[PDB]
């Protein structure tokens, strides 16, 4: 759980450790020896300026990458998802090289909720048009029940037609 | 006909790495031959030495003219891999922001199909076309002339009996 | 081999191997930078000598050497330094998923897709004529009070005429009639029975 | 100077991964010390 | 003619000492191709070379051929290369679907959204919105129900003179009894 800046500054610092070890003064004096006769001194302050100048010049590199574009806050963000989602252990998912699979994996919940709000709607809607319907058959029932007594009291009026015909009939010659 | 003839070789760079070490061969021929003609004859005889061998070699059943070799040199590489990259971060950031702006579209279709629908609950469709009324002008009219003719036939029955009795009055003495 | 790291550039915006050729054009020119320094530093110390020169073309190939040394060295040194940036840094462990892609964990088959969004407008359809069967219905029975209405007006008129019929004397004229022809029956028997008389 | 190496492929021939393995100070130091000589 | 210096020697032994053949071959046909122009014994004294290096040639050819730099005529970056060029295309492919399927949902949201301001068959109760009688024909019933009560009445009234005109006759012809 060491924080991505830090191995970063580690392998920079080792890097130039390994560097300036190369770089030995016995390295930087066997080839140059022609100057190194004269002031053996002059030269060791040449490559102790060298080195130095070199060493600071790309730390001043690397922390110049660190500030490109807010790398320290992205590698802290890498460090915290990794520490926040260390726990599976299993090979996570990599995205397949086929855009549906994976639109259609996101778009997924957003359509079911939408399926179920029209299923309650429709159902809803459904069992309201249920019990209309049946207020409706009753209705009818009500009015043909309705007809049926008033051509029952029409007929009854029109059944002493027959006692006024026999009537006329008795009453002539 | 038959042809591959020539000498099945996978590789071109060999043939000529070969070929340019055995050319110091024919290069030393040219001892004996008059200064006036050498260099030039030399260059013929280079030159139909290479040939015949080419023409009469053939990498992977291609010409010499015509096959290529797998050398590729360091622009062919930066080019491709520059492109590569190039492909690498686009299709990342495809994966990366592209799902989310198609999200942001159909969760706006979707509300926007529902919100459509909501305001098709006014759906009013009239029917009821209906009839015309008629009132009660001759209802009443009726009744009371139903009064008329009650009150006629009860008065008669009233009186008809009266009648009977003055008729069996005179039937005897 | 050749691994793009598709989704390690992914979260970082850019692929970690152009990131580390940069990193190298970056030390490589420093490197030659502080070689120039030497080199020119030791040209201008080299204008106050007495002796002879021992210079220019001699104290150049030697920076040289030198600067070849440095490229050996420093090169493999790189090379293994880049390693180490590819292993422990710019790398997606694999045992971790980014928050972009939270959801893709979970696929879902087409079928249930094709399916479900097909389900989907059925759905929407469906309710659209259910809406408008609610409209039907209820219009149906709104108009439908009104031939009940009318209907119980006709059986209230009936009922009001044999309210007047009962009042007057005769209920309903069908025991009248039947009672006004037989007594006026009997009127017309001894009428005529009473005419053969008269004679 | 002005000679130097420009090529420097990107993504040409290496191995890849490393999980729970001592807290990869010992990896730092190991992947330096490799092969190479003066 | 070149040609024919290839289907000269050797099918039998194998590749790499037909290709030292075809070098000697190809040697004496150089030789060969620059002697018709001499113009000047001068051309006996060239074949006391041309045999000696080509036998030189013989022994250079036959010792190379063993020590490995000839038979390597026969046998991975340029596999990453390949592998690095089937990638580009694939996602080449890739972000051209991306780019489609962004487009499609983009122009499907502002066409839907831009939509809606510019009895069914199916039904749950279809039967019962179907089976719906006649209401207007029963007012008209009704209206004619009102005229056949009306004529009925006025068929009562009419026999109830029918039968006044009688009992007044009635009671007036038992009144002259005197």
């Amino acid at each position: 759980t060491i924080s991505r800046v830090k191995l970063l500054d580690t392998m920079v610092d080792t890097f130039l450790q390994k560097l300036v070890a190369a770089g030995s003064y016995q390295r930087f004096t066997d080839c140059y020896k022609c100057f190194y006769q004269l002031q053996p001194a002059m030269t060791q302050q040449i490559y102790d300026k060298f080195i130095a100048q070199l060493q600071t010049s790309i730390r001043e590199e690397i922390s110049d990458i660190k500030e490109e574009g807010n790398l320290e806050a992205v590698l802290n963000a890498l460090d915290k998802i990794v520490e926040e989602g260390k726990v599976r252990k299993e090979p996570a998912w990599r995205p397949s090289g086929i855009p549906e699979k994976d639109l259609h994996s996101v778009m997924a919940p957003y359509f079911l909720q939408q399926r179920d709000t029209l299923r309650r709607h429709v159902q809803k809607q459904e069992a309201e048009n249920q019990q209309l319907a049946d207020a409706v058959l009753a209705g009818r029932r009500q009015v043909e029940e309705l007809q049926l007594q008033v051509q029952a009291q029409q007929q009854a009026w029109q059944a002493l037609h027959r006692e006024q015909r026999e009537l006329v009939a008795v009453l002539r010659e | 006909p038959r042809e591959d003839f020539r000498v099945r070789c996978t590789s071109k760079r060999a043939v000529t790495e070969m070929l340019q070490l055995c050319g110091r061969f024919v290069q030393k021929l040219g001892d004996a031959l008059p200064e006036e003609i050498r260099e030039p004859a030399l260059r013929d005889a280079q030159w139909t030495f290479e040939s015949a061998v080419q023409e009469n070699i053939s990498i992977n059943g291609q010409a010499w003219q015509e096959a290529s070799d797998n050398c590729f040199m360091d622009s062919d590489i930066k080019v491709l891999e520059d492109q590569f990259d190039e492909i690498i971060v686009d299709i990342a950031t495809k994966r990366k922001q592209y799902p989310r702006k198609i999200l942001e579209c159909v969760i706006k279709t979707i509300k926007a199909k529902q919100e459509i629908l909501k305001q098709y609950h006014p759906v009013v469709h009239p029917l009821d076309l209906k009839y015309d009324p008629d009132p009660a002008p001759h209802m009443e009219n009726l009744k009371c002339r139903g009064e008329t003719v009650a009150k006629e036939i009860s008065e008669a029955m009233k009186s008809l009996p009266a009648l009977i009795e003055q008729g069996e009055g005179f039937s005897q003495v | 081999s050749v691994d793009p790291m598709t989704y390690e550039a992914q979260f970082f915006g850019f692929t970690p191997q152009t990131c580390m050729l940069r990193i190298y054009i970056a030390f490589q020119d420093y490197l030659f930078e502080v070689m120039q320094a030497v080199e020119q530093v030791i040209l201008k110390k080299l204008d106050g000598i007495p002796d002879c020169d021992i210079s220019p073309v001699q104290i150049r190939k030697c920076t040289e050497k030198f600067l070849c040394f440095m490229k050996g060295h420093f090169d493999n040194l790189f090379s293994k330094m880049e390693q180490l940036f590819l292993q422990l840094i710019l790398r997606i462990p694999s045992n971790i998923l980014l928050p972009e892609d939270k959801c893709k964990e979970t696929p879902y088959s087409e079928e249930d897709f094709q399916h479900l969004q097909k389900e989907i407008e059925q759905l929407q359809e469906k309710y659209k004529t259910e809406l408008c069967t609610k409209q039907a219905l209820l219009a149906e029975l709104e108009e439908q009070k009104i031939v009940q209405a009318k209907l119980k007006q006709t059986l209230t008129f009936f009922d009001e005429l044999h309210n007047v019929g009962r009042d007057h004397g005769t209920s309903d004229f069908r025991e009248s009639l039947v009672s006004l022809v037989q007594n006026s029956r009997k009127l017309q028997n001894i009428r005529d029975n009473v005419e053969k008389e008269s004679k | 100077l002005d000679h130097l190496k420009n090529g420097y492929r990107r993504r040409f021939c290496r191995p890849s991964r490393t999980e729970q393995g001592q807290n990869v100070l010992e990896i730092l130091q190991d992947c330096f010390e490799e092969k190479s000589l003066a | 003619g070149i040609t024919e210096l290839s289907r000269s020697i050797s099918v039998d032994l194998a590749e790499s000492k037909r290709l030292g053949c075809l070098l000697l071959s190809s040697f004496q046909f150089s030789i060969q191709k620059l002697e018709p122009f001499l113009r000047d014994f001068s051309l006996e004294s060239f074949r006391a070379k041309a045999s000696s290096l080509s036998e030189e040639l013989k022994h250079f050819a036959d010792g190379l051929e063993t020590d490995g730099t000839l038979q390597k005529c026969f046998e991975s970056l340029e596999a990453s290369v390949a592998e690095m060029k089937e990638y580009i295309t694939k996602f080449s492919l890739e972000r051209q679907t991306w780019d489609q399927l962004l487009l499609h949902y983009q122009q499907e949201a502002k066409e839907i959204l831009s939509r809606g301001s510019t009895t069914y068959l199916g039904s749950s109760q279809n039967e019962v919105l179907n089976t719906k009688p006649d209401y207007q024909k029963i007012l008209q019933n009704q209206s004619k129900v009102f005229d056949c009560m009306e004529l009925v009445m006025d068929e009562l009234q009419g026999s109830v003179k029918q039968l006044q005109a009688f009992m007044d006759e009635s009671t007036q012809c038992f009144q002259k009894v005197s």
